[PDB]
């Protein structure tokens, strides 16, 4: 219908209650390994947020896996900033940390986090 | 909050 | 970190994948039953938008069930628009099915939704 | 979009 209301904190408001679950290990249905790293999280979140996932969680076969391995060239920081700023709409980006959070933002196919790491980069060339 | 979208 | 920077749009656009998750029927992991008719979600999102939805699915038992059923006095219509609401943030609240719409949301103890359907009954009488 | 929040 185009009569809807709507309410302007309730995509925000899913979001933090998601991040809740994810902190209480509620409903968590994948492990991803990143190296020596185990990271607990939702799969409908990763696919939301990332093309990587989107594929892998829509492959036939892969959708019913526990547990994910990503390539052992991927930083495990830079990873854990990635899954947080999927729960959290927030990037923790800093000079000691950018290259590894582009990085991984490139295997996992965020192009919009992609596109600020590169703006900053820029900047301070 | 509630808005007309 | 507190030098984290924001993308605004995250939270919305994360909403809509999780809908047309919902859409395409991708990893939807339980069916609710109201009277007649079935409605597959996801319970994470159910979760993080209702107070029953959380209860149930945070008990030690029904977090594994693959069915809920709901109360036969819930109107399949009010709960349709709710779950919509849900995974968009639009509700399409009519006259015709206000009261519904308001009864449904008690039951799933969703406050913000019961205050908008009380403040436009208010506002008619 | 990119904001400080
Ligand atoms: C409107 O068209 C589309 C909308 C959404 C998706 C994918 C994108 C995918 C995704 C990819 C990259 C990023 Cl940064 C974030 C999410 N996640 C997702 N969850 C549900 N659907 N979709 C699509 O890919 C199949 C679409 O057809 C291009
Ligand atoms: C900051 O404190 C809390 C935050 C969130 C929740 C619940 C609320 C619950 C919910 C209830 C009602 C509505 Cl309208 C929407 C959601 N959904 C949820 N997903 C994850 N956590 N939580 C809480 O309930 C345990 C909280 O302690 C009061």
């Amino acid at each position: 219908a185009d009569s809807c209301i709507q309410f302007t904190r309730h995509a925000s408001d899913v979001l933090l209650n998601l991040n809740r679950l994810r902190s209480r290990d509620i409903l968590t249905d994948v492990v991803i390994v990143v190296s020596r790293e185990q990271f607990r999280a939702h799969k409908t979140v990763l696919m939301a947020c990332s093309g990587l996932f989107y594929s892998i969680f829509t492959d036939q076969l892969k959708c019913n896996l526990s547990v994910i391995n990503l390539d052992p060239e991927i930083n495990p920081e830079g990873f854990c900033i990635l899954l947080d700023f999927m729960y959290t709409s927030r990037l923790n980006l800093r000079e000691g940390n950018i290259m590894a959070v582009m990085a991984t933002a490139m295997y996992l196919q965020m192009e919009h986090v992609v596109d600020t790491c590169r703006k900053f980069i820029k900047a301070s060339e | 909050a509630w808005v007309i979208p």
